[PDB]
């Protein structure tokens, strides 16, 4: 199956430049066109451009000719954008996506998309998350539950990932929308509710990525050591 | 702005069918064939008409496009919870010499026509970590779910005493079961931890409270 991965989350100073890139796999590369797609935050999908992987011809978008380039390597697969002179306006999720197989660039769409590039520009300086585990309750009753979790706390920019034990654990997990503070920082939390008798004996591990700051935290999340039975 | 002009919002409830339309003009779609795209919270685009009224495999027939003159429409029968999502018409334009998007419409799904039941929000809170208090910080987190229709307020108290000052609540977030949540975090000193015999969170939803309560030297 056509499949796209994109290059992870980004954040800018104004006046910087980014590059995304985006590797393909599933298909004859050099025979189908790349798209870039963007969408800032809120906001709907903006046409970047197109590149022809066979020889490497790209046409831009008006609005954006003169500070984006598209390229592309045949022998990785990999096409890339780059985008300059960046202002807190081109903040949005950046998609390369495969042309549906037109032989020509006229009637040419957007049709298998890459899973998106976050990139933030912002004066604001970046910051990593500390990341705290929330201890389950001690209780033990037959059959109960008990909820535990990891709190991500003052990050910035957008965006993280939290998984546990390395995506094993699914099940009951429940990971929140981050809340902005006042402070420009944001903070989440990631809860997973698990039967109460076998805490202890159970291993819980929360890996949380911020890759805008390469940050990569895994936190076990233990029994309280007030808690006498678990 | 964008090239194409959608509704920003269309509702209905589940079974319904609802329409999207999308004005353009000569250049676009009076010449040239529409495509549509959902997008589905979280995620990239995938196409979900082509060519006016064809649907890749795999898309359910209860979606259908048209065209007429300089509009195109997506009419949703059938409407299902799953269906909540932007969408996005397209089309080349022979003007620009380029695909232009629609700016998109929000479909939101309401719940059952005939009355969806209340539900009181679930709330979990959580004291701040031994770590957290190391590092001379401290965080109380309130987490809520479940809840229908998607409102609730939320209030702090530090033994029976309002407090204001280093809350941050989040809006309201759909849940996979359509059903909502949302997140408060109430930011203290470890003193002030320290200082009260306890604190709660209280959620209030159509008129009821929920509240929660932690102690500093308690092992619940």
């Amino acid at each position: 199956q056509v499949q796209l991965v994109q290059s992870g989350a980004e954040v800018r100073k104004p006046g910087a430049s980014t590059k995304v890139s985006c590797k393909a796999s599933g298909y004859t590369f050099t025979h189908y066109y790349m798209h870039w797609v963007r969408q800032a935050p809120g906001q709907g999908l903006e046409w970047m451009g197109i590149i022809n992987p066979s020889g490497g011809s790209t046409t831009y978008a008006q609005k954006l000719q003169g500070r984006v380039t598209m390229t592309r390597d045949t022998s990785t697969s990999t096409v890339y954008m780059e985008l300059s002179s960046l202002r807190s306006e081109d903040t949005a999720v950046y998609y390369c996506a495969r042309d549906w197989g037109s032989n020509y660039v006229w009637g040419s769409y957007p049709k298998y998309w890459g899973q998106g590039t976050l990139v933030t520009v912002s004066s604001a300086s970046t910051k990593g998350p500390s990341v705290f585990p929330l201890a389950p309750s001690s209780k033990s009753t037959s059959g109960g539950t008990a909820a535990l979790g990891c709190l991500v706390k003052d990050y910035f920019p957008e965006p993280v990932t939290v998984s546990w034990n390395s995506g094993a654990l699914t099940s009951g997990v429940h990971t929140f929308p981050a809340v902005l503070q006042s402070s420009g920082l944001y903070s989440l939390s990631s809860v997973v509710t698990v039967p109460s008798s076998s805490l202890g004996t159970q291993t819980y591990i929360c890996n949380v990525n911020h890759k805008p700051s390469n940050t990569k935290v895994d936190k076990r999340v233990e029994p309280k050591s007030c808690d006498k039975t678990h | 702005q964008s090239v194409l002009t959608q509704p920003s919002s269309v509702s209905g409830t589940p079974g319904q069918r609802v329409t999207i339309s999308c004005s353009g003009s000569s250049s676009n779609i009076g010449s040239n064939t529409v495509n549509w795209y959902q997008q589905l919270p979280g995620t990239a685009p995938k196409l979900l008409i082509y060519g006016n009224n064809q649907r890749p495999s795999g898309v359910p027939d209860r979606f259908s496009g048209s065209k007429s003159g300089t509009s195109a429409s997506l009419a949703i029968s059938g409407l299902q919870s799953e269906d909540e999502a932007d969408y996005y018409c397209a089309a080349w334009d022979d003007s620009l010499n380029g695909p232009v998007f629609g700016g998109g419409t929000k479909l939101t799904v309401l719940g059952a026509a005939a009355g969806q039941p209340k539900a009181a929000p679930s709330v979990t809170l959580f004291p701040p970590s031994s770590e957290e208090l190391q590092a001379n910080k401290a965080t109380l987190v309130c987490l809520i779910s479940d809840f229908y229709p998607g409102a609730v307020t939320v209030a702090w108290k530090a033994d029976s005493s309002p407090v204001k000052a280093g809350v941050e609540t989040t809006t309201p977030s759909k849940q996979s079961n359509n059903k909502y949540a949302a997140s408060s975090y109430l930011s203290l000193t470890p003193e002030q931890w320290k200082s009260h015999r306890s604190y709660s969170c209280q959620v209030t939803h159509e008129g009821s409270t929920v509240e929660k309560t932690v102690a500093p030297t308690e092992c619940s």
